[PDB]
């Protein structure tokens, strides 16, 4: 006989985006940016993601291959937080120069930090929605992938043109050689949930206020 | 590939000298449904990992660190096994054994004339338990006392440790003068999964050559095989091959020393993921020698205990007392890092004698 | 386990050099329906009971006292066989043979180069009859004159006394370079009760290795195997292994002496009862050497008679006359105990010469 | 004849030490439907192509130029293989392998006593890629790093490199005293296409003799084998046999050097066309030695690159630095022709030391 599993309910989802973006496609049949030239994807065509913290479904590029994530449960104490107190939190960044590189580190809400603060080890998956508003004379060509070991290592990702597809969305699952890292420490050399944005070209006008 | 055969409950004594390592494989924590099999022709070259002379009646360590390994049968910078660690981030073992997930096999071979005769003890411990490796190196324990040890008698009149290839040409060498090419091709195309004899290596047996081989396990907590080289000094993953030549007398009934062997290896049991481009921090294959051994911080009291429960390590003038005075000296040093090396317990200085080495160590 | 095969009436000369020990087992007095079988993985480690050099053309005693036995392949205090005597009071043999109830097998092995060649006579007498043991040690009788003696020719071009293990991993070493692992696993999982070849040790035969082995009988009056160490000096139970290397010439046609062998043993044929906790009187394994031999009080006239019916023990300058003058001296000593030791008949002083040693003995 | 067996996808490690050369033959560019098979009895004599001593731990080149080849088992002017090149203009290979179209097999044999023991690495590269031949000769690379290499252990207790013929008489030697003629005739008349044992070479195995053999490929661009001797110095066709004896210790555990072997060859896999009469320019078999090697003009930078990616060729006092200073000197000479010889890179003079040899070469 096992000690019983108890459930708590959260009721109506703080910081939920209930009016989404119109440039982000809901189904795969209404998305053909890979076909002509707008998105050059090395990780496939985007799959549909349903998440509670965003009102409408959206297609996302799988930066890593989706898996099952073994969760070892032999020590005392286990919890499934599981999209509770979960939100899409925005931040602004300027686009880097052609040589440099931009690493976006993941964030999470205050109420997720409290409840997860009752435990020692965790793992999670991550989602990203990138939006570049492109006014008129925009000729930016960007590149997004997931970092692996150090500063120069490049993996398979997506390249896209924000003038014709302004919003892109991504799916970053948990990939690590250890399940359940320590929350405040982590493994050295881990990927985590970071993504990497890199500028390929700048074919814009002189009138566009660059570093967009 | 590389299957998981179920043994009986009791091991038959005519084949095994130790009990079985387990009655089932130990495939928890390994994420087998994760990669993608990638069979390129470069994987079918073996790696000459060790070559040279090896002392008789002393366990010899071969640190089998496949990420940074050197090939002595090839002069280039990379080889068949280490280039697999250059190209990818994640290596995933296909199947497992009684120790851990297993990624390859080794093969010990030795071409000896008939006038010498001895035997070989060999075992390959995962490195999750390096204490059992290091206790055997220092002469504190023998290889016959841990599960998985095999005994092979190279002499000889014996056809045991020998390599016969019979070149992979499509002709099969069907016009050969005065004899048959045994097991090459145009005899049988025996599968890698099956384990059969061709039909011609059944009456030959000079070309059959009963091999001296084991497997290469890793460790039973990692999910995949991402190599960082800082984390594997704290929690080691790669195994260690332990070889011990026992008797080895000559025709003058004189005990030999320092026989020549050489060890081959392959890694044909892995899946790959996360192909990497223009990276800077690489697994840095060390030119022309080897890796060494890393003893992490949480393994000190396990090495310390095994000297203390050994009556021979206390009496002076023996080989075990030399290592034990070298072990107590390194613990009294200053370590900015969290691990020591087996080479630090070989190239160290000396004091007098045992007890005062321990009283100064309980204060540091 | 360890069955009781019924032989024919007449032994075939191409397999046996002596008659059969019996045509049926001798399972009276042993209480086989008494214990409970207890198969732990520690039982599957063999014990290196003897290791070293052994003189040629002289019977060498190996006292096979399993309660107090030492392992030379392990540095610890206890081993696989003697810890079984620590934990329990009663050990019960499963089955029996022509001598007595039998509890295990031994294995003699020797790695020799091709330039020497001899033969080995071996037999293991129960110790209920220690006279037949001691008469063979002193050169008074040969091993060919008692039932149960086998002859194995270690040379050689011969693949006889050799150990090949092929490690018990679940992988089977299916990726081995240049040869097949013979009889390991992923060939066949041959049962401990059955006696078969795998399929790969049928054409190999370097890895098949026709063994030099016998069995370990105890004694035909005890009901179980409760060890006291005072009672077994008066009525001995444990057997004695007798080994004799005969010819052993070199390539220069020169007779050798003192060849190296080593003996393995296991006890996998017993049942247990009466598990014991925090005991004080233990069976006291003697560190680093052996047991010796105990000759009880009622065995003196049997040793005495066999010197008297030997024409070589009376003439001076021979090896048998040295032991016989050492035997008559110990009988004229003062024994507070009721038994003598074989070491007392080796490290004793000397007198002059034979007849006066006997006239002083009939008065004491 | 000489078939094209299809292997499996993954090579089994118990038979092969390298991956397979290809999974299909490479029969493009060869015009197999062109000649006419011509089986005369002179084709069934093998040719002793090489005979003599060969140094240990150094790759030895045997230039296998069949148009101008000498037979050391025959004193005449022509032999079985070179007369085929006298009589006809066009020789057409029947079948192919992973390297190229194949025209024959070789056989390495060596009669050794039991007191020495080593192993043999052998491979036969087509000569379309002579860089891989020459890099192995100079010690820059090993034979284990190229596909098609076999390993055979001649010792021994081993019956490997040996020739047993059992004379082709119609009697079968049915009245032979004290033993059976094994595999001669009146046992079985085993076909040249089939690959079986007779019935008597299944229990003999002294007369079975697991051979050390490979095949003789040519080159993958020619349509037939018209020999001109000016065109084959610019685009070489004939292969090169690479032999390497590795360990070879004696009974005194002393490393040998310079073992004796001998190599047989046959060419029984060709078709003929364009029979020639009273010709003047013949393929000129060189008396009593050999051919040498031709390194054409477009192969220089490939030999140059492999010295540069070798850390041992730069340090002085080694064998590779001797060849590399001899290689840079010949490139600074005056060549009226468009090729150099391996003998020019052996019998050349010396300068000082490496860097100034290259600065003077970039100007010439």
């Amino acid at each position: 006989m096992q000690n019983p599993t108890q459930t708590m309910h959260i009721y109506d989802m703080p910081l939920r985006v209930i009016a989404g973006l119109s440039t982000l496609a809901k189904t795969t049949e209404e998305d053909d940016n890979t076909s002509t030239g707008i998105v050059v994807s090395e990780v496939g065509e985007p799959q549909v993601v349903n998440h509670p913290a965003w009102i409408d479904p959206f297609v996302a590029y799988q930066l890593r291959a989706p898996r099952k994530n073994i969760t070892p449960d032999f020590i005392f104490g286990r919890a499934d937080i599981g999209n509770a107190f979960s939100a899409f939190l925005p931040r602004r960044f300027s686009a880097p120069a052609v040589g440099t590189r931009l690493v976006v580190d993941p964030v999470f809400t205050y109420q997720q930090r409290t409840v997860l603060g009752l435990y020692n080890y965790f793992h999670a998956d991550f989602y990203y929605i990138v939006h570049v508003p492109a006014p008129l004379g925009t000729g930016i060509y960007l590149k997004i992938y997931a970092p692996e070991f150090d500063t120069t290592t490049v993996t398979r990702g997506i390249r896209f043109k924000p003038s014709a597809s302004p919003t892109i969305a991504l799916s970053v699952p948990w990939s690590n050689d250890l399940s359940t890292v320590e929350t405040s420490v982590g493994r050295v050399g881990q990927s985590g949930g970071s993504i990497v944005i890199e500028t390929i070209e700048d074919n814009s006008n002189e009138t566009v206020n660059t570093p967009l | 590939s590389l299957p998981e055969n179920a043994p009986n409950a009791v091991s038959n004594p005519q084949q095994f000298i130790t009990p079985a390592t387990a009655l089932s494989a130990e495939e928890y924590n390994v994420h087998e449904a994760l990669g993608e099999t990638e069979e390129l022709e470069l994987d079918e070259f073996p790696v000459l990992v060790f070559k040279g002379n090896v002392p008789v009646d002393s366990v010899t360590s071969i640190p089998l660190d496949l990420a940074t390994i050197y090939d002595f049968a090839w002069d280039g910078e990379q080889n068949a096994i280490s280039q697999k660690f250059q190209r990818f981030a994640h290596l995933i073992p296909k199947s497992a054994g009684g120790f851990g997930p297993v990624i390859g096999n080794y093969t010990i071979t030795a071409n000896l004339p008939t006038g010498v005769a001895g035997r070989i003890l060999h075992n390959c411990l995962p490195g999750d338990c390096v204490d059992l490796a290091v206790s055997r190196i220092f002469g504190l324990k023998s290889l016959l006392g841990v599960a998985g040890t095999a005994v092979s008698a190279i002499g000889g009149p014996l056809l045991n440790g020998l390599v016969n290839t019979a070149a992979p040409i499509l002709s099969g060498a069907a016009h050969a003068i005065g004899g048959n090419v045994v097991g090459g091709l145009a005899d049988a195309v025996i599968d890698i999964g099956s384990n059969l004899l061709t039909p011609k290596e059944k009456e030959q047996p000079s070309a059959n050559s009963s091999a001296i081989s084991g497997d290469i396990p890793i460790s039973r907590f990692v999910e995949m095989l991402k190599y960082v080289k800082e984390n594997y000094q704290d929690n080691p993953v790669f195994p260690t091959l332990l070889v011990e030549p026992q008797n080895f007398i000559s025709n003058a009934m004189t005990a030999l020393k320092t026989i020549p062997i050489e060890v081959f290896a392959n890694m044909r049991n892995v899946k790959v993921e996360r192909n990497l481009f223009d990276r800077t921090v690489v697994p840095t294959v060390k030119e022309a020698t080897l890796a060494d051994i890393v003893i992490p911080n949480h393994m000190y009291g396990y090495i310390l205990r095994d000297f203390l429960q050994n009556k021979r390590a206390f009496q002076s003038g023996t080989k075990q007392n030399v290592y034990f005075q070298q072990f107590l000296t390194v613990l009294s040093q200053r370590n900015i890092r969290t691990h020591i090396t087996l080479n630090d317990i070989t190239s160290c200085s000396i004091d007098s004698e045992s007890i005062a080495n321990k009283i100064e160590r309980v204060k540091h």
